[PDB]
């Protein structure tokens, strides 16, 4: 029973989901998105930092 | 004249408890990191909770510290507390932002309770 990193609320125990270290977020509602322009990155290129996800190096220097 | 002070700057998604569907969801009606101060007027010995949208500069939160507010680190990266009207959240970007934010809490506590 895991918390999703995106909305702070329950991953069901049993679906699949997004994993980064001891992050995880939702895979089948927006949850998985660029901490700052909120775009979905599912599939997607994207960049970590510790509990956030960008997106592109632009989204990643604006949130330094 | 001599405006706020900021006395800190934490990078979190700005939550709220929903009730209604029993779960959390975005202060503001939408998704996005925001950056969050704790505003000090020096003047009154007040402080506020100021949380941007990062993206547009979008106010989701603007809330008050009381004397006596109660400051839940419910875990490392999320923290909360109530009023008697909502719940709020604080769904920070590390660990560290967390506990510079909580740090500046507790300070303002300290001058609150003086
Ligand atoms: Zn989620
Ligand atoms: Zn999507
Ligand atoms: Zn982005």
């Amino acid at each position: 029973a895991v918390v999703c990193q995106g909305c702070h609320n329950a991953i069901d125990p049993e679906v699949q989901r997004v994993t980064y270290n001891n992050f995880s977020w939702h895979a089948s509602t927006e949850c998985f998105l660029c901490s700052c322009c909120s775009k979905c990155l599912i599939g997607q290129k994207f960049m970590p930092v510790e509990g956030m996800v960008f997106c592109s190096v632009e989204c990643k220097k604006r949130m330094s | 004249r001599m405006s706020e002070q900021s006395i800190c700057q934490a990078r979190a998604a700005v939550m709220v408890y929903d009730d209604a569907n029993k779960k959390w969801v975005p202060a503001g009606g939408s998704t996005g990191f925001s950056r969050v101060h704790i505003y000090h007027h020096t003047g009154n010995n007040t402080f506020r909770v100021v949380g941007r949208k990062i993206q547009d500069h979008q106010v989701v939160i603007n809330c008050a510290i009381p004397k006596g507010l109660k400051y839940n680190q419910a875990t490392q990266t999320f923290h909360q507390w109530r009023d008697a009207r909502q719940v709020y959240g604080l769904n920070f970007g590390s660990k560290e932002d967390a506990n510079v934010f909580a740090s500046a809490m507790m300070h303002a506590l300290e001058v609150l309770n003086s």
